[PDB]
């Protein structure tokens, strides 16, 4: 159901902006993103972070849930 | 005279002027030593393995250890110690270390586990 | 490994000096200290830096890369 | 992992201030000032420009621990002097000789 | 089995049989394990006397 | 004569002419007789078993004997009156803190003596260090009762 | 507020194991009973065998002001200002301390001993009635 | 590294980082060196490590002069050789410095041992060793939590344990 | 003796001590990360219930 | 868990790194250092032992031991050494130190101490902010050997009203002492206050020793020429006694003690000889250490170190001994193959003659080898013994109560002791005292 | 007079070293050791050989010896041990299980 | 068998018992039951319990057991808390 | 002479290091301007870092961490907004700068890849800042990394401001030296000997500067540390001059911080 | 067991050691079962064809 799951995201705004990361668990709002470089999670909106695909290319906001789709 | 010691008490430096339950605890615990074990690695899947980001030679070099190739494969680094009694945090056997030195890339390790 | 880019005490800038040390201990023909000092490091912090250092980055490049 | 963010001892967070006043009542027209995200670096300035005020009858400065980047200032003056406003006299007086010495240098390096 | 187990002797009479004769090579530094590869050990199944440091 | 004792007269004292300000050369407003009768009300006021049967009444008594013998030694007359100066307030004062001090002292019922013994026992033993035996040996020999000890001994005078 | 005043010429400084802190002997130069020995810091006031430092024990440094009318109790003592004039200004070296003990040294000499924080002064009078009027803390202060 | 790693010098002086300091904050000498580690004085007497100063010496004697240092045991080096070109290259006679404090800048009253020594970290990290538990797995046979940190078991409540709490009479 | 005299039990943590010259006597320093795995079941009462909400 | 202090309730206060912090006044009942030692957390999960916890098993209530009557707490480490520096006579601080100072005791009430020197320049004395944390109502009193109303060596104890008079504070003060700060504050107020002391004391003892600094070196263990001299002369001495009485044991002219042999004797002769000039050594050594000296101030601090181990680093190291015994004859009639056969000499027997710091002959190492060789034997044995012995210990009385009737019985109700301690009192409510009834004499008694 | 000569003996070997051992411990235990007519020593054979419970017997040493024995013969157990209430899971009458908490009716009209 | 009020055991309240009331009256004010006394702004049970205990507004009943098997019944109310 | 305040006095210049002495002023500004210039001034330096390829025997992390360590050019960064206080998604040209670095190996020997072979490939706009900083007579750089024949190491970084204080490789200062009182005339330290003072201990090279005390003088009690030797050396992202004028200038916005904080919260309050 | 007489390092050189990716630093004398190294403990056991005597309680 949501669109957030297994997908490679980026951190945006805050104290990791511009950090590279795979969300694992999402429930309500929040959303567990766990990190590359750093062997921590950190539980931040979904709707702040943009998403990206998993091979690689253009980052887009939310908006997934329009598209119901990835990429 | 100085052959009559082992491969893990000829690493200590200056034996001579240390009590013998010294010797024998660095000789035990040398084991432990975190280093380069073997050049081969990269090429070998063992379930542990870890190798010092910048390993260093010892400065007090003993003759003993030259034919162990311990200056070629060290397992520790040189860092400068200060014996005081700064700010109480280091009493008993805690130490202080200094964290520009540790982002400047002091002691750390890598960590290899195969499945 | 490799030479440390910054020295670990203070943070002066020591990975640029491994070549000119090697070429100045190779044929320039004069002891350690006295090539340490031409290089430019004064304190045994930024000495100890490349005095003690080993370069195990040659026996890794020896093995046939893929 | 028990790691602390980097970030933290110098960047204010949300929910708290820069600064924060307590009256003290131990002590007449006496104060306690916390400041978060600095330590070690103004609060000796501070207190040893208070010191040098005629009009403070006591000023010193504390870290409760390392861990946390903050420490309470404590200063009592005399009567009918605001402690705030020895401080604004302290602040004044060290922006103008940090001035003063930037000054001086730049006058120095000129040549 | 004699080699990888330590038991020096066939699957049966095991119990009977010494163990920690065989032992994974300590491969953790190179002086750990030129220490293992010169290592001995004495089979005593309490007493001080042969754990002493003699002349 | 250093012997463990369960209530310290001397800080109980010395406390109270600290907090007294004892002038230490006006005549005191004390009297032999009320001295007397109040060191007599303090030793029958001292109370660890409470029994109203004659044989609970004797070990009560003699229970406390070595606890008398100090009181009566700090407590005398000539020492009230030369060394350790107090009014009648003071004397008070300190009489009711000694018998609070040892109704507080008393053990309390329901302690675990036995494994308290035990571990103050074998703390040392475990802490001990290195012709007669002795040491953790000697201990053990004698835990377990042995019947024939390695180095016996006799002692004539 | 002056409880005691004489000349005590000393003699036989004791440097001792310390480097800042010098124990002193002295005798007064009129009584022939007075005794002093005084332990003082010898790096802000040094002092050399056979002086004359006239001493002073005052209940309060307090001038004219108050006349020594007690009080002054636990004030949470302020760093001096200008004016504010004092007993001080007279001396060189003035000492706060605490009494802790009254010996009684024979029919006639009495022993006072006083406490200024780490140093510890022993001063024996005569006939009970020149070291009279010491009851509790006072200022001790020494004229070169 | 990090608090609660374990290092140990060469001479059999183990011990963990309990509190970790930036170069601001700890002490300096004159020239601007700054230790990498601090470990207390209170050491050194009760284990009568003679030879852990004895290789801080004459490490920084070989660093300040360049040349290897021979810390061969039943040789004829002694101290006060090192000592005398410690005190040619003009530093201390015994090693030691003063140093100011990172806080306030004040000078030290005491001066301080300096110098390189060697160390080494230990395979023994706290980062393998946190553990805590709360109504994890359950066995099969005695149906008592599992054994070991790997399964997310349960620490032992030994029997010394259930008699200091008999001693402590916490019946409840 | 290993399952009636001494067992194993729940709610424990472990791991590597240091110290604090900054904690009073009666104090130990937990990590976040085992106050976070460790619970302490509390009755749902007046006098709390805001706290047990803004803690849910 | 050896003992009841062993395990404590404490207070959690959460921290932002993953390790356990603790006092470390704390660590001594616990008998943990900070080397890798891991140790247990349980968490009640009721209100109850909650309670039980709080009330019966907290940290302050748990300072008097009733095994040694003694506090199992007290100033330990670097703690008892900035506090002997600080309580000196010639410390002295200012006024910008001293707000700190005092500003750093949580329960300073906000009133400066007048200090001790007001018209030079206002200085206070390190006592002075000492009996500051010290809280008001405690009075001690302890005399040391030579020491008067005006002790000039600055010995013993005199603390009127919490405030310091004179004496340097050190182990016998605010350690696990039987008359100590701790104990008097533990009786005359509560545990609180006790805690609080400790926290206030370490805090400003801390403070003062990082503003000030304290450090040791190779240089604290050297002695001068003279001294050299001296120990290598009594060595020297010691050395022809010994061949003087091997002489005259060789010509069998040695008597023998009473109940031993004519070698059993002879060794202990030489033994004997050999321990008193170790011991005349080390305490020339000692003696010509200056006050300046870090381990000397350790010492007498009392926090580590001991005078043994200054003897065997600066003078002379002990003779190497195995069970008693010095070194026997492995091979026939030779300790080593580089002596000779018969050779009952000191030097080949095991003694040792030089120090740690002028370094070791093999020949002496080995035997300092084989020597902690016996020792590391003897822990690994006693250990288990002591273990084996403390569990049966336990198992045999642990059924043994007192009733609300003041007996003690077990539990199959059998009367072991009519009263608790034949006097029913409890063991951390007894101090030591001296009844002067007993002592002196008949004239003085009835003076 | 065994007593006596059994406590001098572990007084000399406990302030052997230099520790001080409080008089209540040592008494405590040369009673219990000498509570009958000879000496009980602390074994399988001395006092792991009494009459008390079979559960807190079996706990120390030969578990299924003690149980087989008392199967074969009849053993009650009364249970309030701390051994058998530790077995059994229950509050042991020990510190604050010496004594059991009642709530009375006068106090409760009285108080409100 | 009860020891009518010829009681002999002692006057005070030990530990033991101090810890028992005090984790018994903090369980039933942390469950819903009726408190005797102000709370003044307190919200420990523990504390509140205290607070009772502070002027003896606790309904509870000691039974001291006798070895033999006798017991009798202290108030808190007539137990002197000295600890 | 601009203000009767603290004075200066240097000693000697150069591109790399400055000598200079602090008079009338106090021990405890001294110190915060140590502080400051230790641990307080921005600079830019590679903190991501996007790993291609990488053939070579070095792990990524150990490359990253050698190409954080690398300096780089700060002379304007001021100009340069912090990333947390950027509008953008992750960096932009008005917050970051990109390097993009290519090794390739094809000669039989060895070939070391230099701090060199960065090239910038985002829009400077004029600005100062991202070029390496090379000191080195040969015009290397710091060495990166070693490869051989066959190897390849494509990689992408992005540099971002920061302070010392988060990081150690943000430090533009290497190692300042700090000195006031050659003799000790205010019996600041105690001196440890054995047998003399003044022969054991060696003379500070400030000594000649300074007038030697006098023997049979009174101790000055009323004499406290107002000269300051201090000697600076600088990585060689920022020249001297301006690691000494942006510390001033650190300290000065500090305590201009904290003088608006409380000046808002006075007027908030009333 | 390694570097023997019928292992295949035993007369290799340097470069050989190289190619063959084995590190010219091991020393060999363990044996390669089951992918694990294994290394035999030399046992201590008291000499045969020795009479001796000793005294028994
Ligand atoms: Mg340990
Ligand atoms: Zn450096
Ligand atoms: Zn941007």
């Amino acid at each position: 159901r949501e669109v957030a799951l297994g997908k490679t995201v980026r951190i945006r705004s805050a104290g990791y902006k511009g950090q590279l990361g795979i969300v694992k668990d999402v429930n309500g709002d929040k959303a567990t993103v766990e990190l590359h470089s750093k062997n921590k999670h950190i539980t931040i909106d979904k709707h702040k972070l943009t998403y990206y695909n998993r091979e690689g290319g253009e980052g887009i906001t939310y908006d997934e849930l329009v598209n119901r789709r990835g990429r | 005279p100085s052959m009559i010691l082992g491969v893990a008490a000829s690493i200590i430096p200056f034996p001579d002027h240390n009590q013998s339950p010294r010797n024998t605890y660095q000789s035990a615990m040398g084991k432990q030593a975190m280093g380069v074990f073997l050049t081969n690695y990269n090429v070998r899947m063992d379930t542990m393995a870890n190798i010092l980001y910048y390993p260093q030679k010892p400065l007090g070099t003993t003759r003993a250890m030259e034919y162990l190739k311990f200056r070629e494969l060290p397992a520790g680094q040189n860092a400068i110690v200060a014996i005081a009694c700064y700010s109480g945090y280091n009493q008993e056997d805690s130490m202080i270390m200094n964290q520009s030195s540790i982002d400047r890339g002091l002691f750390r390790s890598l960590f290899f586990r195969s499945y | 490994m490799i030479v440390p880019v910054r020295c670990f005490s203070c943070g002066k800038v020591v990975g640029d000096k491994w070549e000119s040390y090697l070429n100045l201990l190779q044929e320039d023909e004069l002891d350690e200290g006295t090539a340490l000092s031409r290089l430019g490091l004064k304190r045994y912090c930024c000495r100890r830096m490349i005095l003690t250092h080993v370069d195990l980055i040659e026996k890794f490049l020896r093995y046939n890369p893929l | 992992m028990n790691a602390p963010d980097r970030f933290e001892l110098f960047l204010l967070g949300e929910g708290e201030s820069k600064l924060k006043i307590d009256p003290d009542t131990k002590a007449p027209n006496a104060v306690v000032i916390t400041f978060e995200k600095e330590d070690h670096t103004l609060g000796n300035l501070i207190r040893a420009e208070l010191l040098n005020d005629r009009k403070v009858l006591f000023a010193a400065y504390k870290v409760e621990h390392p861990f946390f980047a903050r420490f309470k200032l404590r200063i009592q003056t005399t009567e009918g002097y605001d402690p705030k406003d020895a401080l604004k006299n302290a602040c004044n007086s060290i922006i103008n000789k940090l001035g003063a010495l930037k000054t001086n240098f730049e006058t120095e390096w000129n040549l | 089995y004699a080699l990888a187990t330590g038991n020096w002797g066939e699957q049966k009479k095991a119990m009977s049989s010494r163990a920690g004769v065989s032992q994974v090579l300590n491969r953790y530094t190179y002086s750990s394990t030129l220490s293992h590869l010169r290592r001995t050990n004495t089979p005593i199944g309490k007493l001080a006397k042969p754990r002493q440091l003699h002349n | 004569a250093n012997w463990p004792l369960p209530v310290n007269i001397r800080r109980i004292i010395q406390n109270a002419q600290q907090t007294f300000h004892i002038d230490h050369t006006k005549p005191s407003d004390l009297t032999i007789k009320d001295i007397v009768l109040g060191v007599k009300d303090l030793q029958e006021n001292l109370l660890v078993l409470r029994g109203k049967n004659e044989i609970i009444q004797n070990a009560q008594r003699d229970a406390v004997t070595l606890f008398c013998c100090l009181l009566r030694s700090r407590l005398a007359t000539r020492r009230v009156l030369q060394e350790y100066r107090l009014t009648k307030q003071a004397f008070d004062w300190v009489l009711s803190n000694i018998e609070a001090q040892f109704l507080r002292s008393v053990v309390h019922p329901g302690e675990m003596v036995g494994v308290l013994a035990a571990q103050s026992i074998g703390e040392p033993a475990t802490q001990m260090t290195l012709k007669v035996t002795s040491g953790v040996p000697r201990l053990k020999e004698i835990l377990n009762v042995a019947k024939n000890m390695k180095t016996p001994s006799l002692t004539v005078y | 507020n002056t409880l005691f005043d004489d000349i005590f010429q000393v003699s036989e400084v004791d440097p001792g194991r310390y480097n800042k802190v010098c124990r002193i002997e002295a005798a007064s130069t009129t009584q022939d009973q007075c005794k002093l020995t005084l332990d003082i810091n010898v790096e802000l006031f040094p002092v050399a065998a056979q002086d004359s430092l006239t001493v002073t024990i005052a209940s309060s440094l307090n001038l004219e002001d108050t006349p020594a009318n007690d009080s002054s109790a636990t004030r949470s003592w302020r760093p001096p200002q200008a004016g504010d004039r004092s007993l001080a200004d007279d001396y060189d070296y003035v000492m706060y301390g605490t009494a802790y003990k009254f010996e009684e040294v024979s029919k006639d000499l009495i022993a006072v001993y006083y406490s200024f924080g780490g140093l510890l002064m022993r001063l024996e009078g005569n006939y009970r009635n020149l070291n009279n009027l010491k009851q509790e803390n006072a200022y001790l202060l020494i004229r070169r | 590294p990090q608090i609660g790693d374990k290092f140990a010098s060469r001479h059999g002086q183990k011990g963990t980082i309990g509190i970790t300091y930036r170069r601001e904050d700890m002490p300096f000498t004159a020239e601007g060196i700054v230790p990498d580690l601090i470990i207390n004085p209170h050491a050194i007497p009760s284990r009568m490590t003679v030879a852990h100063l004895i290789e801080c010496l004459l490490s920084k004697v070989a660093a300040l002069s360049g040349n290897e240092g021979d810390a061969s045991p039943f040789t004829d080096i002694t101290v006060e050789g090192i000592s005398k070109l410690l005190r040619e290259h003009g530093y201390q006679s015994r090693g030691f410095e003063v140093m100011y404090n990172g806080h306030t800048g004040k000078k030290l009253m005491a001066q301080i041992f300096f110098g390189p020594t060697y160390y080494q970290r230990l395979r023994h990290m706290v980062d393998d060793k946190i553990h805590a538990r709360a109504r994890g797995p359950m066995q099969v046979l005695t149906r008592q939590p599992v054994e070991g940190r790997s399964r997310d078991g349960g620490l032992r409540f030994g029997e010394m344990e259930r008699d200091c709490m008999i001693a402590h009479g916490a019946a409840s | 003796r290993g399952n009636l005299m001494g067992k194993r039990v729940d709610f424990s943590a472990r791991t590597v001590i240091s110290g604090d010259p900054n904690l009073e006597l009666d104090q130990v320093g937990v990590p976040k990360s085992i106050a976070k795995t460790l619970t302490y079941p509390e009755v749902v009462t007046p006098y709390n219930i805001d706290r047990l909400t803004q803690l849910v | 868990s050896l003992h009841k202090m062993s395990m404590m309730a404490h207070r959690v206060k959460v921290i932002p790194y993953s390790t356990f912090r603790l006092n470390l006044s704390v660590t001594s009942p616990y008998n943990a250092d900070f080397d890798g030692d891991e140790m247990n957390l349980h968490v009640p999960q009721s209100e109850e032992t909650r309670a039980e916890l709080s009330q019966l098993c907290a940290v302050p209530l748990q300072i008097v031991s009733p095994q040694s009557n003694k506090p199992c707490m007290g100033i330990v480490q670097d703690t008892l050494c900035g506090i002997r520096k600080l309580t000196l006579r010639d410390t002295f601080i200012e006024l910008d130190q001293v707000l700190n100072m005092l500003y750093w005791v949580p329960d300073w009430d906000g009133v400066i101490p007048t200090p001790a020197i007001i018209k030079p320049k206002p200085l206070w004395s390190g006592k002075q902010i000492l009996s500051v944390a010290i809280p008001n109502g405690i009075h001690l009193q302890r005399f040391d050997e030579g020491t008067t109303l005006l002790s000039p060596k600055d010995n013993g104890m005199l603390i009127i009203d919490g405030q310091i008079i004179f004496g340097v504070v050190e182990k016998k003060t605010v350690g696990s002492s039987n008359g100590g700060l701790i104990h008097v504050v533990t009786r005359e107020k509560g545990p609180q206050v006790c805690a609080k002391l400790f926290g206030n004391i370490q805090k400003v003892v801390n403070f003062w020793l990082l503003h000030n600094g304290f450090s040791t070196g190779i240089g604290d263990t050297i002695a001068d020429g003279p001294t050299m001299r001296e120990i290598t002369e009594t060595i020297a001495e010691a050395k022809k006694k010994v061949l003087d009485v091997t002489k005259e044991a060789q010509a069998n002219l040695l008597t023998a003690k009473h109940g031993m042999t004519l070698r059993e004797s002879f060794e202990d002769n030489v033994v004997r000889f050999l321990n008193e000039a170790r011991d005349k050594a080390g305490r020339l050594a000692e003696v010509n250490l200056k006050d300046l000296n870090n381990v000397k101030q350790m010492v007498m601090a009392g926090s580590k170190g001991s005078f043994i181990n200054i003897a065997q680093m600066s003078a002379c190291v002990g003779q190497q001994s195995v069970e008693g015994k010095r070194i026997a004859f492995g091979f026939v009639d030779r300790t080593l193959p580089h002596f000779s056969k018969d050779d009952y000499s000191p030097e080949s027997k095991g003694f040792v003659e030089n120090s740690y710091l002028r370094g070791l002959t093999p020949q002496e190492f080995f035997f300092h080898a084989m020597g902690g060789r016996e020792g590391l034997i003897d822990t690994a044995v006693k250990t288990a013994e002591t273990g084996y012995i403390q569990r049966r210990l336990v198992k045999a009385l642990e059924d043994i109560m007192v009733h609300y009737d003041n007996t003690t019985r077990n539990s199959l109700g059998n009367v072991i002791q009519f009263i608790y301690g034949e006097d029913g009192m409890d063991a951390a409510h007894i101090e030591k005292q001296s009844l002067d009834t007993i002592g002196g004499s008949d004239a003085a008694f009835e003076k | 007079a065994g007593r006596a000569a059994l406590y001098k003996e572990v007084y000399n070997v406990i302030a052997s070293d230099g520790s001080y051992v409080n008089y209540r411990h040592m008494a405590l235990l040369v009673d219990v050791m000498t509570t009958q007519g000879g000496l009980t020593s602390v074994t399988r054979h001395g006092f792991n050989r009494s009459n008390t419970g079979a559960l807190m017997r079996c706990s120390f040493e030969e578990t299924v010896e003690i149980l087989f024995e008392a199967g074969a013969s009849a053993e009650l157990d009364d249970c309030r041990g701390v051994s058998e209430n530790v077995i059994l899971g229950q509050m042991a009458p020990i510190g604050t299980g010496a004594f059991d908490v009642m709530i009375d009716e006068e106090s409760l009209v009285k108080y409100m | 068998a009860i020891p009518k009020d010829q009681r002999a055991t002692t006057p005070y309240m030990t530990k033991y018992e101090r810890a028992r009331i005090l984790g018994t009256r903090a369980l039933q004010i942390s469950m819903n039951a009726p408190v005797f006394v102000d709370l003044e702004g307190e919200t420990d049970p523990l504390r509140i319990a205290m607070k009772e205990l502070a002027e003896k507004k606790i309904p509870l009943v000691i039974r001291r057991y006798l070895p033999d098997g006798s017991f009798e019944d202290w108030s808190v109310e007539e137990l002197i808390v000295d600890l | 002479m601009s203000e009767e305040g603290p004075q200066v006095k240097i000693r000697e210049a150069s591109k790399d290091n400055v000598d200079f002495i602090l008079s009338n002023v106090d021990l405890a500004m001294a110190n915060s301007l140590r502080r400051v210039m230790i641990a307080e001034i921005p600079t830019l330096a590679i903190d991501s870092v996007e790993v291609e390829t990488n053939t070579t025997v070095l792990a990524d992390e150990f490359i990253a961490h050698r190409l954080g360590l690398i300096p780089l050019q700060s002379m304007d960064i001021e100009q340069l907004e912090y990333s947390r206080d950027c509008f953008c998604e992750d960096h932009c040209d008005k917050c970051s700068v990109v390097l993009t670095l290519q090794a390739f190996g094809e000669s039989e020997s060895t070939t070391n890849v230099y701090s060199k072979d960065l090239v910038i490939v985002s829009n400077l706009m004029g600005r100062n800042i991202g070029h390496p900083i090379i000191q080195d007579k040969e015009g290397n750089g710091v060495l990166i990394c070693k490869l051989r024949k066959g190897q390849e190491l494509k990689l992408t970084c992005v540099a971002k401001k920061g302070i010392a204080k988060e990081h150690a490789k943000w430090g533009p200062a290497a190692a300042i030296e700090f000195e006031y009182d050659p003799w000790n005339k205010l019996k600041h330290t105690d001196y440890w000997y054995e047998q003399d003072s003044a022969k054991e201990w060696p003379q500070s090279k400030n000594c000649e500067y300074e007038d030697p005390p006098n023997e049979g003088d009174p101790f000055d009690y009323k004499a406290q540390a107002d000269t300051f030797y201090m000697n600076v050396e600088s990585v060689g992202s920022i020249p001297v001059d301006q690691v000494v004028v942006r510390g001033i200038d650190t300290l000065q916005k500090k305590v201009a911080s904290i003088l608006l904080a409380l000046t808002q919260m006075d007027q908030d309050k009333v | 067991m390694l570097r023997s007489k019928n292992c295949y390092l035993s007369e290799a050189t340097e470069s050989d050691l190289y190619k063959l990716k084995e590190c010219p630093f091991d020393m060999g004398g363990y044996f390669i079962i089951n992918g694990s190294e294994k290394v035999l403990i030399a046992q201590e056991r008291s000499a045969g064809n020795i009479v001796q005597v000793f005294k028994k309680a």
